[PDB]
């Protein structure tokens, strides 16, 4: 009985250890310094016709721009929201009646 | 083929050497030959055949 | 006998092992060329690593670098088209001779018992295989390596609580960059090391037993050593691999390939076409068979547990397909099947070829779920088949 | 010293072209689909768009460019270049020249690589019909061996 | 006495093949 | 009865047939092909 | 474990052998042989391509004039 | 039953394709069993008498001098093969029989397959 | 017995080898701590590879990155400073454990006949370990890093037909520049993998005789398993170098390398005071004495043909330093000698350091000549003291 | 000196915390290796050879 | 002993999970 617990004084230490040397590895390869550095900014935009877009540029990501017609809403406004698999008004995602701004990348991959 | 069996394949050491030498032959023999058919077949498309070759202001 | 003196050289303590294990293995007579593609697989490995060492001399695993020093490569080292060549053309070398290679052992059932373990040591040497050519293609760098990077880190986002910090720490940041090309470097020259140890293990499982053969019998009434008769069998297929290959390497170095790879990589704009290279396209297409994200992950990873399933089905006692006709017809239907899902997976994803590619994944499925029932239903046949 | 660059930066090129980039074009051949062809439908197939389709001012119609616009204008006009050897210089013809150029530029070693394989494969052929056989000429002592066993059925 | 051939003519080997690997004529 | 192969250990036999399928014989007595 | 065969095996030696002609032996048996066993192997394998191909090119080509004005 | 030749037609047709096919190499169908894919079949195997185990090598012997000629067995002697003469199914049943009965009373198996 | 059921899962051919060659394998049970070295160096080998391996996931091997990528490492990388000390030191604690393991096997003649082919592959494996070592110090690109290699490389040129040919295919160039950098990164990924299918080799040749004693004896009759009795006694030297490898990387990381490589490469200046790490001085300064190009290399190869030649000189019977008086003094003369040789590395040539180092060369060389004599001499040690 | 080392600190505390755990270990892993051996170190062994 | 065992591993390796990973925090 008193060997036991000896024994599982040095095991304390041993799977410390263990953790520790595996952490440090798995760690070193998350995101580094001066890659967190370079993660907040905002730009300015101007302008273009109506019906097309213009791609612009921010840390790795495009965002899309989309100032949209009449009949264009229209559309955008005559879709049911239970039918969606994300149920979402047009109104909600616009801070514009027209001018549609998003972050241009797939949700897929 | 057995008096060129006599000369060569009776030692190893000579088989082997005939082997290397082959080897060196029959691929200068195959170079050459491919060059041949690839100038023959390509007649006035080389850079020395560029007429203005030289000539460049 | 006593062994006070010294025999042949081979039986020496010095060379026993290799004597025993390569000259003097006992070996069924009547092995076709189709057992010749362990061989190939093994020189393709070899390949890899000779060329890639020597093209590691001269490639720069930088994002403002990697995609000049491969064109630097391609124009400045003497014979550097060659390494390069030798090294994207061996890759689809290594994948085709290990697809024949795979498929003979689904054809003669040699998967079945004894030889269990060494189907399951096949399956993750597959998964070896795939980890490392996906990780390679990334390193030049160009619009193919990039968005194919971007999916396949992208695909661990699949599971919900901690999908983002498993792709992000795939990353090492917010996006694909330098720090996902430095790592996959690394990754790139280890694999194919472990790769090797793969393989050797994956050889020793099938020493403990032997061989299958074409007839799926017990053979040890008619073996015969591995040299020189199955060394000279092997070299005939070395010789006609040396041919397959040079056709590829000079007259035709990229038609196995797409060109949007000659483009340099641009975060910014995706190609309209953005597709693996061809020995992934079958996954690929089961991939994006399923209308769901999670679905589609599923689906892959049951791709890979059905072939490690499979040895471990209860099934009848008869191997090869030779006297299997039920079983024979299934295997010919699995390798069209196959074949149309990698077509499927090289298409736009749009009609027909998304109902086409949901049938081709379910048909496959249908394969690994049938083939228990076959065995299982096929175990009557003595009792039922009399004389 | 390197072919020189006639903008400073991608941004410059972009602003000097109506915001397109005109590409590199050290391997347009090998960076397109059947690329050498291409490159020369495209640069000769400049017209006028198919009836009902109209084109944004500053593009041009090209049916062979994906989408049909395209940013570049028509640039192989007749005798847009003079020849030092006395080749009339049609549109065809520098379309021709300007490909042939583009083409060894892709693949400067393609000389080179017929060369090495018309050899190598014409030997690698030879090397195949002796390990045919000498492959046989170890198995025929099996092959042709008889085999005498008391069984019948 | 056939050591001393078997040498000669493994050395013969060997100087062909290293003229053969190397092939120095522009150096000869 | 006796057995096929008792009869072959016991009528050693001169007139030897080889299975010629895949290879065919050169004419017994030739010089060796070497 | 070993097995225990008894059998006689009577062996011509290589070097009294003709190599080569018989790869061209009999040649239309063996072509004959090859098509007689393997027919519903080429058509399960052959049949799934090739129809599900063609529909593919049979359905790009009516969507592609229906779309047309 | 459906696995029955006598009533399925398709049946009928699986014995004949099985039946031409091992007419053509010698074998029987129980030459087909091998010991290494099943302790139960070498268990049996053992428990048969030496001239059924020496046919059946012989036979395997035969056929795969056979698939290594790339040939079959000249028609005069294809035609006094017997496919589907069993030897091995009836003690191979027995085997698991007994098998079953050691498992239902908790006993330890005779004989266990090796960890690979 | 009859392996009808199975027994213990280690011997189960599972685990077989395993059991038999690391479990169960036969040991003379009275091993010193002496005999803990070889699982340190494997060990040692273990660390540098897996730090190796996560350091290239952040290394740039470029003249105009590298530098910065290693100083990146340091300062950016999360938990960067640990894994590049742990492999700067790593080497160091290398080639620590190694030397001690060479003069373990000095002191008790564990060479000797019948392990001949054991110091052999153990003097291959440090030629490798030596090359290793060499180009990783070169990949951080500081200043001893570029001079460092502008000597070595340089060594061929000692040979008079083909020298300078040979040191410019080695550089890549007429300079030390990216490319022989980028070379050196490749070979520097290879050589360990290399160095551990050498070391398998290595413990596989001593496997086929057993270890050497302390007594130098035939040890059948007392031999051990190797599980648990000498796993608890290596333990123990495990978790001891632990204590010194931490010292050393968390206290005094730096002062076992030089400052100078902390500035990055100048090719135009040239450092006072160029040496290389300390386990290559006794080296370096048998290359410094002679005061000749071609004699230094010769000399150079010379102490690796005395290594190598040590197993096969005709030698008396007895093994062990402990009933060799005359050896056993002979042996602390050469450790005097080689750290001697070590510390005169370090110093700059001049008097009397130039002196001092061809005294101590030549007593290096001494002790491989004069050890032949003496077996021949001691073989008739037991006709002459007689009872 | 913080410019070229900032990471001492971090450093100097991961020293002191883990030689101490190390030097544990050590402790205890003397008391396993001297346990394991205990039976082979105490054993009276008896032959017939004297010289 | 065969369920005791499978919740008392079950216990083992929750507790590994938590000391591996430590998500102090993620109670929410
Ligand atoms: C002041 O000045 C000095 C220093 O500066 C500070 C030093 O630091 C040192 C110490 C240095 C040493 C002890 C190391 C020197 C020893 C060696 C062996 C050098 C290590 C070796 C090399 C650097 C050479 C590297 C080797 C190659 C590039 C070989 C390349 C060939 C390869 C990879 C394969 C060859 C290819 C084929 C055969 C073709 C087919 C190959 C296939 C794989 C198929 C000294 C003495 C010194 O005075
Ligand atoms: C680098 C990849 C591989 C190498 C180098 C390799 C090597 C070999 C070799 C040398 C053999 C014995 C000779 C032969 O049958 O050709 C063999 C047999 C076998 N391999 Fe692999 N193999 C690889 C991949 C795979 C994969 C991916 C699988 C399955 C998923 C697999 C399954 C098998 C099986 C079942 C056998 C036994 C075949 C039989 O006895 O009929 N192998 N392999
Ligand atoms: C340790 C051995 C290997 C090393 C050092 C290595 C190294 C490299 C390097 C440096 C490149 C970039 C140069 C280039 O693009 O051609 C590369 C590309 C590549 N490697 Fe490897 N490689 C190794 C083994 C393998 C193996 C085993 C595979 C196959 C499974 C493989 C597949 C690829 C592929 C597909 C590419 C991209 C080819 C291209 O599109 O250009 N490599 N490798
Ligand atoms: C004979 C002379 C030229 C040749 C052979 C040439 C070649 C090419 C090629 C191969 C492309 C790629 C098209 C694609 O991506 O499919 C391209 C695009 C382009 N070129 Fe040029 N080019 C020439 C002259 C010019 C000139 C003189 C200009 C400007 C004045 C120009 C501006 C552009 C632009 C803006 C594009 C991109 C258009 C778009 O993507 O919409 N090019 N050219
Ligand atoms: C990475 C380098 C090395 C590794 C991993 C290694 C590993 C080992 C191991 C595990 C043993 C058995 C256990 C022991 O006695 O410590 C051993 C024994 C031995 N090693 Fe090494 N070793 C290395 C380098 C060397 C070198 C450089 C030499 C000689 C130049 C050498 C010579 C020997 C000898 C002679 C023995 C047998 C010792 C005896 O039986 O008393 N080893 N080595
Ligand atoms: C495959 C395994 C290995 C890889 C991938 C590897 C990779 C690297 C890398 C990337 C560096 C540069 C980072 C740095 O400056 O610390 C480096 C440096 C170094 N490596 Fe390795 N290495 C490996 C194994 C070894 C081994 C076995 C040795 C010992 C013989 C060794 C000795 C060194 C040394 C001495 C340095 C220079 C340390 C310095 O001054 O910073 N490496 N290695
Ligand atoms: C358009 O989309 C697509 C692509 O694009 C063009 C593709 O190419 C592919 C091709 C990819 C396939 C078939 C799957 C690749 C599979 C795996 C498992 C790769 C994942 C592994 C990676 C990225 C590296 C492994 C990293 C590790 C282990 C981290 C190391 C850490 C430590 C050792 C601690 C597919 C499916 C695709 O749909
Ligand atoms: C009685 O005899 C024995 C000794 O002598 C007295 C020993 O000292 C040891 C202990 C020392 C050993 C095993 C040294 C380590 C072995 C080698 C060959 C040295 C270098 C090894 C490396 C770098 C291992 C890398 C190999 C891998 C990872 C292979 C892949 C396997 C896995 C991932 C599990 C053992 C087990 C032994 O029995
Ligand atoms: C009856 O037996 C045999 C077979 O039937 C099962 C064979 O199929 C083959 C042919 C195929 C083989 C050996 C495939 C093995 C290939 C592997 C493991 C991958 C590539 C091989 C490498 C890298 C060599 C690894 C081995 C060693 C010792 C490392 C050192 C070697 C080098 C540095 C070149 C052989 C020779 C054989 O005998
Ligand atoms: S990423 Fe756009 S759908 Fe898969």
């Amino acid at each position: 009985a008193f060997a036991y617990f000896v024994l599982s004084g040095g095991r304390f230490v041993y799977a410390s250890v263990l953790r520790l040397l595996v952490l440090k590895l798995i760690v070193s390869m998350s995101a580094s310094k001066d890659v967190l550095a370079l993660a907040s900014l905002e730009v300015d935009l101007g302008s273009i016709e109506p019906g097309t877009t213009v791609t612009v540029k921010w840390r790795g990501k495009p965002v899309f721009i989309r100032r949209r017609t009449e009949d264009d809403i229209k559309l955008a406004n005559s879709v049911d929201v239970g039918s969606l698999r994300d149920p979402q008004e047009d109104s909600v995602r616009v801070k514009n009646p027209e001018w549609l701004v998003v972050v241009g990348v797939c949700t897929h991959l | 083929f057995e008096g060129f069996y006599k000369l060569i394949m009776r030692r190893n050491s000579v088989y082997v050497t005939f082997i290397i030498a082959g080897a060196f032959f029959g691929e200068r023999a195959v170079d050459y030959g491919v060059h041949k058919l690839w100038e023959r077949n390509n007649v006035g498309k080389r850079y020395e055949d560029i007429s203005v070759l030289g000539q460049r202001p | 006998t006593i062994r006070n003196q010294r025999f042949s050289l081979l039986k020496q303590p010095i060379s026993s092992t290799l004597n025993q294990h390569l000259v003097d293995y006992p070996t069924p007579s009547n092995l076709s060329y189709w057992w010749g593609f362990g061989s190939l697989a093994g020189i393709c490995l070899v390949i890899q690593i000779v060329t890639g060492v020597f093209l590691a001399m001269h490639y720069t695993p930088h994002v403002d670098l990697a995609f000049n020093s491969v064109e630097h490569i391609m124009r400045d080292v003497e014979g550097g088209w060659l390494l390069r060549y030798m090294h994207a053309n061996g890759a689809s070398m290594f994948f085709i001779v290990v697809y024949l290679h795979i498929f003979r052992g689904l054809y003669y059932a040699s998967y079945s018992s004894p030889r269990e373990f060494v189907w399951c040591l096949g399956v993750v040497i597959f998964l070896l295989m795939i980890v490392t050519a996906f990780i390679g293609y990334v390193l030049p760098w160009g619009q193919m390596s990039f968005w194919g990077a971007t999916v396949i880190t992208s695909l661990a986002s699949a599971i919900p609580v901690v999908g983002d910090t498993i792709v992000t720490w795939l990353w090492g940041g917010f996006s694909v960059d330098n720090a996902t090309l430095n790592r996959f470097f690394s990754l790139h020259y280890l694999l194919p090391f472990i790769l090797v140890g793969a393989s050797l293990l994956h050889l020793a499982a099938l020493h403990q037993y032997g061989s299958n053969n074409p007839l799926g019998v017990h053979s040890e009434m008619d073996k015969i050593a591995f040299y020189p008769y199955f060394y000279v069998k092997d070299l005939v297929g070395w010789v006609a691999f040396a041919i397959f290959f040079s056709i590829w390497i000079f007259y035709a170095p990229n038609v196995l390939g797409h060109p949007d790879n000659y483009i340099p990589a641009n975060p910014m704009s995706t190609p309209p076409h953005i597709v693996p290279e061809w020995y992934f396209l079958p996954i690929y297409a089961i991939l994006r068979s399923i209308p769901d994200k999670a679905g589609g992950v599923a689906a892959i990873a049951l791709v890979f547990i059905c072939l490690l399933a499979l040895p471990f089905f209860k099934s009848m006692y008869v191997r090869s397909s030779s006297f299997r006709p039920i079983y024979q017809g299934m295997f010919w239907l699995l390798l069209a099947d196959c074949l149309l899902l990698g077509w499927i997976g090289c298409q736009p994803v749009e009609a027909p070829f998304v109902t086409i590619g949901q049938i081709s994944s379910l048909v496959f499925f249908l394969f690994f779920a049938i083939t228990p029932i076959l065995g299982r239903v096929g175990r009557g046949i003595p009792n039922s088949y009399t004389d | 010293d390197r072919l020189p660059e006639p903008y400073s930066n991608e941004s410059a090129a972009r602003f000097a072209n109506g915001g397109a980039y005109p590409p590199d074009l050290s391997l347009v051949t090998k960076a397109r689909h059947n690329g050498q062809n291409y490159v020369f439908a495209l640069l000769t197939g400049y017209r006028d768009p198919p009836a009902g389709i109209s084109i944004r001012e500053g593009l041009h119609y090209n049916p062979y460019f994906p989408g049909g616009a395209i940013a570049m204008p028509k640039m192989l006009n007749d005798e847009a270049v003079e020849y030092e050897d006395g080749t009339p210089a049609t549109e065809a013809q520098m379309g021709k020249d300007v490909v042939s150029f583009l083409s060894w530029a892709a693949e400067p070693e393609m000389e080179e690589r017929k060369l090495m394989g018309f050899k190598w494969i014409f030997l690698l052929s030879l090397a195949l019909l002796q390990a045919a056989y000498y492959r046989r000429l170890k198995w025929s002592v099996l092959k042709s061996r008889k085999l005498v066993l008391d069984v019948v059925n | 006495t056939i050591d001393i051939q078997a040498a000669a003519g493994w050395g013969i080997a060997a100087a062909a093949g290293a003229i053969w690997v190397v092939q120095p004529f522009g150096w000869i | 009865e006796v057995p096929a192969t008792v009869e072959a250990v016991k009528t050693p036999n001169s007139k030897i047939v080889y299975d010629d399928h895949n290879h065919e014989r050169y004419p017994p007595g030739d010089p060796s092909k070497r | 474990q070993p097995v225990k065969l008894k059998a006689v095996v009577y062996a011509l030696s290589p070097f009294q052998q003709k190599i080569m002609t018989g790869l061209w032996k009999d040649l239309p048996e063996k072509i004959h042989h090859k098509v007689s066993e393997n027919w519903i192997s080429a058509t399960l394998l052959v049949t799934p391509v090739v129809g599900t191909y063609w529909y593919a090119q049979y359905f790009k080509e009516q969507e592609k004039l229906e779309h047309r004005f | 039953r459906l696995v029955d030749p006598r009533k399925n037609f398709l049946a009928r047709m699986h014995m004949k394709s099985v039946s031409n096919r091992l007419r053509r190499y010698g074998l029987r169908y129980d030459d087909l069993y091998d010991p290494l894919y099943d302790l139960d079949i070498k268990e049996a195997l053992n428990r048969l008498p030496r001239e059924i185990v020496d046919a059946r090598n012989q036979r395997l012997m035969r056929a795969m001098d056979l698939s290594m000629k790339h040939e079959y067995l000249p028609d005069n002697l294809q035609a006094v093969q017997t496919p589907f003469r069993s030897y091995l199914q009836d003690m191979l049943a027995l085997v698991k029989r007994e098998r079953a009965e050691r498992e239902a009373l908790g006993a330890l198996p005779l004989y266990q397959r090796t960890i690979p």
